[PDB]
């Protein structure tokens, strides 16, 4: 399962 | 940018053996950018139907992908792989040799 | 033995016309088993083994979610990107992205990672310690600053330890008749003369699982790799994997090379000689 929002660099 | 051409191996899925169905594979490798075009050729023909995976990327970043297509091999017949990337300055031809 | 979960992003930029160009494969070991690609109709995470399509519509909505929620902030980090190298918005550019979880023969967590590349070098990375960041460069020093402020590794430490090898786990067991099965390498020898005086012998490993094998040659017992010749493992198009390697030997002389092949699927490695 993906993880959830990776944030913006 | 950083620019790494591709390596490419012409292979059949299975030992090849003259008159039974088989899978011919071109496995680039090894370059960056991404973009790339890859063609199978029948006796230095297009093939029209031919399907490659997702791409994915090794450790180093550089970006590889499978070619393949259904094709019965025979005696006669000339397969090959020809590939155009940015690091190219003419396509390149890789014939399939059923011994690598 | 050990298991990974990892997941690969890819984003072009498409500068004359329209949205970057968005790819994500999700493995469990060397088997792909979702994708998604910006560039097909059903715009859904998709299927790519057996063993996931039994999961349920909550999960592909979710994963679909997610999945587009990366390739927007892969789309912004090209934005932020360009104008940090103030690089010229006629250009194509690529990001990259991996992360993943390890788990021992135990199934216990051993390591995580989490993996960004701009260009196709270095870009950041999380530190084997889960907590802090390797920044390559000035541009993702600043980015590093912004993620320390917003608790990022804390989020993706909890995930990789918690989240990540639960499902790893959960995929492990639902798939486990390929997953927990290792195909050992089907190996043979063939024979080219190239002279009158000399030929290649090349040692085949075929339809192996998982790809990670050693094709080592040796000569009356000892190592060489003088002459010799050696392909990068190749995907058969199967599930399984392939690789040979050859040496140039002296016509007659064949009975003193052996092929060494190491490979998880064998109890003791397997040695070949050119009968």
């Amino acid at each position: 399962t993906l993880f959830d929002e990776p944030p913006p660099l | 940018m950083i620019q790494r051409t591709p390596k490419i191996q012409v292979y059949s899925r299975h030992p090849a053996e003259n008159g039974k169905s088989n899978f011919l594979n071109c496995y680039v490798s090894g370059f960056h950018p991404s973009d790339i075009e890859v063609d199978l050729l029948k006796n230095g023909e297009r093939i029209e139907k031919v399907e490659h995976s997702d791409l994915s990327f090794s450790k180093d970043w550089s970006f590889y992908l499978l070619y393949y297509t259904e094709f019965t091999p025979t005696e006669k017949d000339e397969y090959a792989c020809r590939v155009n990337h940015v690091t190219l300055s003419q396509p390149k031809i890789v014939k399939w040799d059923r011994d690598m | 033995g050990s298991h990974s979960m990892r997941y690969f992003f890819t984003s072009v930029s498409r500068p004359g016309r329209g949205e970057p160009r968005f790819i994500a494969v999700g493995y469990v070991d060397d088997t792909q088993f979702v994708r998604f690609d910006s560039d097909a109709a059903s715009q859904r995470m998709e299927p790519r083994a057996p063993w996931i399509e039994q999961e349920g519509p909550e999960y592909w909505d979710g994963e679909t979610r997610k999945v587009k929620a990366h390739s927007q902030t892969h789309r912004v980090d090209l934005g932020t990107l360009r104008g940090y190298y103030n690089q010229s918005e006629a250009g194509s550019h690529t990001v990259q992205r991996m992360y993943g979880c390890d788990v021992g023969s135990d199934w216990r967590f051993l390591r995580g990672y989490h993996q960004y590349a701009y260009d196709g070098k270095d870009y950041i990375a999380l530190k084997e310690d889960l907590r802090s960041w390797t920044a390559a460069d000035m541009a993702a020093q600043t980015t590093k600053h912004k993620w320390e402020a917003a608790h990022v590794a804390e989020q993706l430490r909890a995930y990789l330890e918690g989240t990540c090898v639960e499902w790893l786990r959960r995929y492990l067991e639902n798939g486990k008749e390929t997953l927990q099965r290792t195909d050992a390498p089907k190996t043979h020898m063939t024979h080219h003369a190239v002279s009158d005086h000399e030929a290649t012998l090349r040692c085949w490993a075929l339809s192996f699982y998982p790809a990670e094998i050693t094709l080592t040659w040796q000569r009356d017992g000892e190592d060489q790799t003088q002459d010799t010749e050696l392909v990068e493992t190749r995907p058969a198009g199967d599930g399984t994997f392939q690789k040979w390697a050859a040496v140039v030997v002296p016509s007659g002389q064949e009975q003193r090379y052996t092929c060494h092949v190491q490979h998880e699927g064998l109890p003791k490695p397997l040695t070949l000689r050119w009968e």
